[PDB]
């Protein structure tokens, strides 16, 4: 069956159209310019990255406790 | 029969129990019972967006014909509401329409006093001051 | 003279802001009948199933009964609230 | 307000009577008054299970 | 199998104060394994429910089953007993106040079909339960006048509440 | 499922809030066992927080029985009569405490599904609506189409 | 036969629910049941109320003259109550005068005596008694409790907590547990009248007025078996109340009792009680 | 949520306040105001000078037990969770307004 396009959904994407016009208006102008860009987050980065592989490498089992492996005696803890 | 099961009378009845105000076989066979239970239980989870969806309805309903007793129309009541910085709400609203009459004449007097208080701004826009009850508090 | 709303019903609707201008005042005493708006006091199974719902303005279909089942389901002492 | 219970009750679901003239009315907006009217949608108080509905008499 | 219908007749209640009613005397009784369908003789069960010893053994007499010779039989026996033994004063002053058929212990037996094939046959038995009422019989209930019917649509109109809020 | 469970409407006990607070829960009772791990948790409560709960709430009569039982259990007593017996079978101390907090704080009413979030006894200060309210009078009262 | 005993345990324990459920025991007093110490119970109740009750003059207010009787007649094979309750009766009945007036001052003292009676009638004060464990407490020779004697132990332990604690702390507490149970009343709930028209007509007398013309300001369906009237009384040409009804002389009633009510200050919007 | 309130009125508020039953709160955003003869409405809240409502924790409970049950057709998929969500009962005690129009 054939489908039909209504006001509403007119205005609807010409309401759509319009943000993505001012989407382009507003990535038309650039403040730093590629050459000044350039190597301006490098630390940062470095450092993120430094603290992933420092996450990555430091997995490792959990330490054992002879106070978690004794208290399992409670489980038979009477009153006298 | 080393292990056999002897509780399949509790956990028969654990459905059982949800089934006993159907109607026929459902609410005593449990081959039966367990799946219209299921239904039930999926119908019930389901329900809470069609109890809150309803009851705005209902509302809204009941906030035309509260309005439309002054003349209003819910879309102007409510716009012009807005516009006033009165934040009730639509289950609020219909509350003071069923309960405070009086009250809810004053709010769709205020509405239709923005409503008008709009019209006279867009007929002459600009020179014209705000109307008394356009202006907008601000806060900061 | 202008009124924000016919004067006549239910009360009579006054709006105001308050010098600060962030509260809304609504001064709606009710409107009193006048007495001259008054008036003074003035001093088988089919056919009674047709007579009910000629009386109630009703259809003949809930004044035939129900059986035992949704008789019984009924709950006869229903929460009340207020 | 300060009615008795059962009066208040039934002073707010009592069901009025309203009078619509068709001369040269559409039947259409009649009916869409009429349908508004009978089904008690002109009632704050509405609910479809309140059987809230009132009478309609056109001419 | 149950019998706790034979074991109702023995219950014993306790001395009424002089400032009581009098209690209506109960009789229990029945009769086990039938020869008969129960679903047959739920009908005259059901027929003679609600009407004095006297009307229910008028209308068993002239009824062609074979259930109503039986049923006669038991509510006489029950008419007997409740004069000797249950201290009823009158033979007529009673009513059925129950009157039921319940399954009985069937046999399964073979039916014979024509290519070698059978069914299971049901030698069906039944039991028949009475109790008997000292008194007259319960008036019947009087159909629902208009004004009865008046009276129940207005107090539901007016149990009407503003649903779902303030 | 709601309509396969009763319901009742939001209330209190005796307007239990409007002159004074006075605390539902009036009777506590802790059958505890001296021996058996299911009650460890029960002993430890007993020990340790049952005394600090009883001052806190000097209204609810405490009673701890030390039986032999395999499943400790706590029956709470309200005002209006109302009893509500829970285990307390291997729950660890906090998980107790809580419990019986939960109980001196919760009213005797049946916990099924209410109704309504609200209740007010008088609904309207205005006066209900009714159909004719916002309706204007005529002269005369007379009514449409009425010749006189 | 299946091996196992905690299966069969649990089917023991909902054969017994079941069978308590059919055939639930007759009522017994809380006090003889286990888990039951009638001194630390009492020292309960008065930390509940919050308040500084006396312990003896509690335990008389507690202790009947029925169950004195009835002790008496065991050991065949204590000072009850009477005074304090007496003494309980009185005070709640001033005092809920005092309030009643001091909220009400238009309301005729017939009204105010009728909500005194409500107010200390064997209904609410049973009701009250109930929800405060009064009956708990009770030391009754029967059970449940009958009402009359729960009213009177219950007035009993108002007067012990006059005795004990004073006038102003007894009138906190009547106004706490009393004063609240006309919140969600009406009027002519409480105090039951006949003719309210003409008890209407006779205050209009009283404050020298004519006599109200009742009138009728609106009417629906006035053919038909379900009609809506509302009838006003004007005063002068001046409407007073009006009210709703079903017939034109139900309407009238009930207009009569909305302008008793607006006469008597006791209307539904009317100002909350103050706590 | 918003909620139409007068003196004694109760409350169910869907979730544990950290209140001790039995303590007094004073409601802070008052929308409205209201009176037989006259209301006062924020833009959108009250001054603080202007109305002061009280409540009181009345009760604190937990909401009886709801039922989510997931369910697809042929899928082998059915799953069931019982949650009993906290509440706290208030009591309105007391609505006071000043004249501080
Ligand atoms: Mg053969």
């Amino acid at each position: 069956r054939p489908r039909f396009v209504s006001l509403r959904a007119k205005q609807n994407m010409i309401r759509r159209l319009e943000i993505e016009a001012e989407n382009h208006y507003w990535l038309s102008m650039p403040y730093m310019t590629r050459e000044q860009e350039r190597g301006h987050a490098a630390v940062r980065r470095r450092e993120a990255f430094e603290a992933i592989k420092a996450a990555a490498t430091s997995k490792f089992p959990p330490h054992r406790f002879i106070a978690d492996q004794l208290d399992h005696l409670n489980v038979t803890k009477k009153w006298s | 029969l080393r292990n056999r099961v002897t509780d399949r009378y509790f956990r028969i009845q654990e459905v059982l129990k949800h089934a006993r105000h159907f109607r026929g076989r459902k609410n005593r066979c449990y081959r039966l019972a367990v799946r219209t239970v299921i239904r039930a239980f999926v119908k019930c989870t389901k329900a809470r967006y069609l109890k809150k969806k309803n009851m705005r309805t209902l509302w809204i309903n009941r906030i035309t014909a509260a309005s439309q007793e002054h003349g209003l129309k819910y879309p102007a009541l409510i716009g012009n509401l807005v516009k006033c910085q009165v934040e009730l709400n639509r289950k609020v609203l219909a509350d003071l329409a069923i309960y405070e009459p009086k009250t809810f004449k004053s709010l769709a007097a205020l509405a239709s006093r923005r409503r008008h208080e709009g019209f006279a701004a867009a007929l002459g826009d600009g020179k014209e001051p705000e109307g008394i009850f356009s202006r907008v508090v601000q806060y900061h | 003279t202008y009124s924000p709303l016919p004067d006549d019903y239910n009360c009579n609707v006054e709006l105001a802001l308050t010098s600060d201008g962030r509260t809304i005042v609504c001064y709606h005493p009710s409107v009193d009948i006048p007495y001259e708006h008054t008036k003074p006091i003035p001093r088988e199974e089919g056919p009674m199933i047709e007579q009910l719902s000629k009386m109630f303005f009703t259809t003949k279909h809930r004044w035939y009964p129900h059986g035992r089942y949704h008789r019984c389901r009924k709950n006869l002492n229903p929460p009340k609230d207020r | 307000s300060s009615f008795s219970r059962a009066p208040q009750q039934w002073a707010t679901f009592a069901r009025i009577w309203y009078l619509l003239d068709g001369k040269m009315q559409p039947p259409g907006k009649l009916a869409a008054m009429a349908s508004i009217r009978l089904q008690g949608l002109h009632k704050p108080v509405y609910h479809a299970l309140s059987d809230c509905g009132d009478h309609v008499v056109i001419m | 199998i149950s019998r706790k219908w034979e074991k109702k007749n023995k219950i014993v209640y306790p001395p009424q104060l002089p400032g009581e009613p009098r209690r209506p005397a109960e009789i229990y009784h029945c009769r086990r394994q039938i020869k008969y369908s129960k679903d047959k003789m739920w009908y005259l069960a059901k027929l003679i429910r609600g009407m004095s010893i006297d009307q229910a053994l008028a209308q068993l007499e002239f009824n062609d089953k074979k259930g109503a010779k039986i049923i006669k039989e038991v509510l006489l026996e029950a008419q007997d007993m409740a004069v000797r033994d249950h201290n009823v004063e009158f033979r007529s002053n009673l009513y059925i106040a129950e009157s039921t058929s319940g399954r009985g212990q069937c046999l399964k037996r073979i039916r014979y079909h024509g290519r070698g094939r059978f069914g299971i046959m049901e030698k069906v038995y039944c039991h028949y339960f009475v109790k008997l009422v000292e008194g007259p019989p319960p008036p019947p209930e009087p159909p629902k006048t208009a004004v009865a019917h008046a009276k129940e649509y207005i107090q539901q109109l007016r149990s009407r509440t503003i649903v779902h809020t303030l | 499922t709601a309509r396969g469970t009763p319901s009742r409407f939001l209330a209190s006990v005796l307007h239990n809030g409007l002159g004074r607070y006075v605390q539902q829960l009036q009777r506590l009772s802790f059958s505890v066992s001296r021996d058996g791990a299911s009650s460890r948790g029960a002993r430890e409560f007993v020990e340790r927080e049952v005394i600090d709960f009883a001052r806190r709430n000097p209204g609810v009569v405490i009673y701890v029985n030390s039986r032999p039982c395999c499943v400790p259990r706590v029956v709470a007593e309200y005002l209006n009569g109302a009893v509500r017996e829970e285990s307390i079978h291997c729950k660890s101390v906090e998980e107790i405490s809580t419990l019986v907090q939960k109980l001196a704080d919760q009213s005797g009413l049946d916990v099924i599904r209410i109704r309504k979030p609200f209740h007010t006894d008088n609904p309207s200060i205005q006066g209900q609506w009714h159909p004719f309210t916002n309706k204007p009078t005529t002269f005369r009262g007379l009514r449409p189409r009425e010749v006189q | 036969v299946k091996k196992g005993f905690r299966a069969a345990f649990r089917f023991q324990k909902e054969l017994e629910r079941q069978r308590l459920l059919r055939c639930p025991p007759p009522p017994v007093r809380r006090s003889e049941k286990p888990n039951w110490d009638y001194h630390a119970e009492i020292q309960a109740f008065g930390h509940r109320l919050q308040e500084n009750f006396s312990l003896d003059l509690l335990k008389t207010a507690f202790v009947n003259s029925c169950y004195i009787k009835s002790e008496e007649a065991k050991r065949q094979q204590l000072k009850s109550n009477q005074e304090l309750s007496e003494q309980g009766t009185s005070f709640s009945q001033t005092c809920l005068t005092q309030f009643l007036e001091d909220e009400y001052p238009d309301m005729p003292t017939e009204g105010i005596k009728n909500l005194v009676d409500f107010l200390t009638g064997e209904e609410v004060v049973c009701h009250v008694a109930r929800n405060l464990a009064v009956e708990q407490l009770t030391l009754s020779e029967e059970f449940p409790v009958p009402p009359a004697v729960l009213q009177q132990t219950f007035f009993a332990v108002i007067g012990a907590l006059l005795q004990s604690s004073g006038p102003e702390r007894t009138a906190l507490f009547i106004r706490d547990f009393l004063i609240t149970q006309m919140t969600g009343k009406e009027l002519f709930e409480m105090w039951k009248i006949i003719n309210p028209m003409g008890l209407l007509v006779e205050e209009l007398k009283k404050r020298n007025v004519s006599a109200p013309e009742s009138r009728l300001t609106r009417q629906s369906g006035g053919t038909t078996a379900l009609p809506l009237y509302f009838v006003g009384l004007y005063c002068d040409k001046k409407l007073i109340a009006e009210g709703p009804g079903e017939t034109v002389l139900v309407a009238e009633e009930e207009a009569a009792r909305v302008a008793l009510r607006k006469l008597y200050g006791f209307t539904e919007n009317r100002r909350p009680w103050n706590y | 949520r918003q909620w139409k309130v007068t003196s004694e009125d109760l409350i169910l508020i869907g979730n544990e306040l950290d209140l001790a039953c039995g303590e007094r709160i004073r409601l802070e955003k008052v929308l409205l105001v209201g009176a037989d003869n006259f209301t006062l409405l924020g833009k959108p809240l009250l001054g603080k000078d202007l109305v002061r409502v009280e409540a009181t924790v009345i009760e604190k409970t937990e909401s009886w037990p709801r039922i989510i049950m997931r369910f697809r057709k042929r899928k082998n998929f059915k799953k069931k969770r019982i949650v009993t969500t906290p509440q706290t009962v208030l009591r309105i005690n007391s609505i006071e307004i000043a004249p501080c129009l």
